[PDB]
């Protein structure tokens, strides 16, 4: 896929939104479509409307509040007009911006929560099979997630000291690295102050080569043993594919060998012996702005509230209009992929990863382990974090939540 | 008339950090492409390889991010609005009642041409041809005090080969991708 960007392809995706949730509240609450109708105009009768939390006026102040939303009806649904919401009547509630919802009622009497996502399962035999990979000892996987050098220089030092402790100290079984690694917005990389490296025999040309120079040689000393997965961000200056969802990194072009390492999509799915992980590298909990009412609400924590957000939305960065940096940078959203960002087979992770600029953390939110690990370093240089996950080794619920010990690290 | 709408390559200098535009191997009060390379006027440091196509890839990125900011304008010039938000019926206007059609600002079109445009800056045989948009208009204050000659072109071209290719290089990354 090209950089094309097609309104009517687009909107045909917000749409889809729109509908698919429709269905899945009908098929979960059990009510019958002739129980939904247009809120956009007057009835005298309750109806259960689903929708777009989206903005009372489409130029927008940049902070909103219970008085100032609307909901997006589809196009089946309204004629995609948009309706004021009266959220008078409704004491609890916390709305942002993409979010679809289902109510009854535009005066909100109540909110229909959105059903989460049902959990994999796995059959005896297959955690059988995991039980002998494993030789009884438990699963190791850590996670590092860029910038991996500092602001004002290229030091790698201790990316060095972090990879000799992994190969003879910790020795986990996977190891996931998410960009940025050159980060195209690093200061000393924006404005073209790059050094002369003594340590090269030939200076690279470009920031492609400044990579292969740079990271290479030293990706290449994590052990053959180690699994290493790399996950790019939408501001790494090696990807050519600057949008999410974003198409993986090529690892031959990258010069890595094949023994060890795997280059995944950002997004992407996968499981390491049983457990499923959800890894997506857009800042989510970052960019989240909540419309909150209530002080059950209030008094709950900011991340424990976002991630059920994520999981009730079914898709890794649900927020839309995508956050902006500014022209500096953004999610990017790529809207007529988001198709792409969605849950794959509609089952919610064991483990979901969602590196942020926020402060690292571990939580279990509706049974789902949620993992930020911080940066690994910190701009100023100072030792930023990475986070180890230690698993005890197991149709049947994973419980992972219940075998999983999560160490946020220096 | 493909690049009439386009903006500059805006280069700043590694040494002493004055900014300016880079036209190609074309007269600046800026800048100069000497037979060692691209150097900077102001305190006749020049640049490396890395030092060029580093920004080159920069401003490309900056472009590609405003582009997938998704900015979207109204026809109507009685209305005019800019969003980013997108009706379900996409080229539906927000404003009730406004039947104006919505258009992504940043047109694809648009980054397409000023991908080329950067393209052309580091094209040898356009360079040569002496075929580049140029940089500044006359009654600007920084209109360039001495015109290359053609024959210097041809040659600081041609000693620049490998500089241009390089650079080159840098934006078909993306102009293949797209």
């Amino acid at each position: 896929r090209t950089m094309r960007q097609n309104l009517q392809e687009a909107s045909d995706v917000l749409d889809d939104q729109i509908e698919s949730f429709t269905k899945i509240i009908q098929n979960h609450y059990k009510l019958s479509p002739n129980d939904f109708a247009d809120p956009t105009i007057q009835s005298q009768s309750e109806i259960y409307a689903v929708g777009r939390i989206v903005p009372d006026s489409p130029t927008y102040d940049k902070f909103l509040n219970p008085e100032s939303l609307s909901l997006e009806t589809s196009r089946m649904g309204g004629v995609g007009r948009r309706v004021r919401l009266d959220l008078s009547q409704v004491n609890e509630l916390s709305f942002f911006l993409g979010q679809i919802v289902a109510f009854k009622g535009f005066t909100v009497n109540s909110i229909l929560p959105l059903p989460y996502p049902n959990s994999p399962v796995s059959t005896s035999q297959e955690l059988q099979e995991f039980q002998a990979n494993l030789e009884g000892s438990s699963l190791k996987v850590i996670v590092t997630c860029g910038p991996y050098f500092a602001n004002d220089n290229f030091s790698l030092e201790l990316l060095q000291e972090f990879i000799d402790s992994i190969n003879n100290e910790v020795k986990p079984h996977v190891l996931i690295m998410f960009g940025p690694f050159i980060d195209i917005t690093h200061p000393l990389i924006a404005s073209g102050k790059l050094p002369n490296f003594p340590q090269f025999k030939t200076q690279p040309k470009t920031l492609d080569e400044l990579f292969l120079k740079l990271f290479t040689p030293i990706l290449k000393t994590i052990s053959p043993h180690i699994q290493t997965v790399l996950i790019p961000s939408t501001k790494d200056a090696i990807s050519n594919h600057a949008a999410y969802p974003q198409a993986s990194l090529i690892r031959k072009a990258l010069q890595l060998p094949k023994r060890n390492f795997k280059c995944m999509a950002n997004p992407s799915s996968f499981q390491i012996n049983e457990i499923y992980f959800g890894c997506s590298n857009v800042d989510t909990f970052k960019d989240l702005k909540e419309v909150i009412k209530g002080g059950t609400t209030s008094s709950r924590y900011r991340l424990d509230r976002v991630s059920e957000h994520i999981l009730q939305q079914r898709r890794y960065y649900p927020i839309f209009p995508g956050s902006i940096r500014t022209h500096i940078s953004g999610a990017d959203l790529d809207v007529s992929y988001l198709g792409l960002t969605e849950f794959v087979g509609g089952f919610s992770p064991d483990i979901m990863i969602i590196p942020s600029e926020l402060q690292h953390f571990a939580r279990v939110v509706q049974n789902v382990v949620v993992i930020n690990p911080g940066r690994f370093i910190r701009a100023t240089g100072n030792r930023g974090s990475y986070a180890q996950i230690t698993v005890q080794c197991p149709v049947y619920l994973h419980n992972v939540w219940k075998r999983a010990r999560v160490d946020l690290i220096a | 008339e493909r690049f009439k709408d386009t903006v500059t390559l805006e280069l700043s200098c590694p040494s002493c950090d004055k900014r300016f535009p880079f036209g190609g191997i074309v007269s600046s009060n800026y800048y100069r492409v000497s037979y060692n390379g691209l150097q900077c006027k102001h305190c006749e440091q020049l640049f490396t390889p890395l030092q060029l196509t580093s920004q080159i890839e920069h401003s490309i990125r900056a472009h590609i991010s405003l582009y997938y900011a998704g900015w979207l304008q109204c026809d109507d010039s009685t209305c005019g609005i800019v969003t980013r938000q997108v009706s379900v019926f996409g080229k539906r206007c927000l404003n009730d009642g406004c039947t104006g059609v919505m258009r992504y600002k940043y047109s694809d079109k648009q980054l397409y041409n000023q991908l080329l445009y950067f393209d052309s800056l580091f094209d040898c045989e356009k360079n040569k041809k002496q075929e580049l948009k140029p940089i500044y208009l006359p009654d600007d204050l920084d209109y360039p005090k001495e015109q290359l000659t053609e024959s210097s072109i041809k040659a600081l071209t041609e000693q620049n080969r490998e500089l241009m290719e390089t650079g080159r290089s840098v934006v078909q990354k993306y102009l293949n991708d797209c």
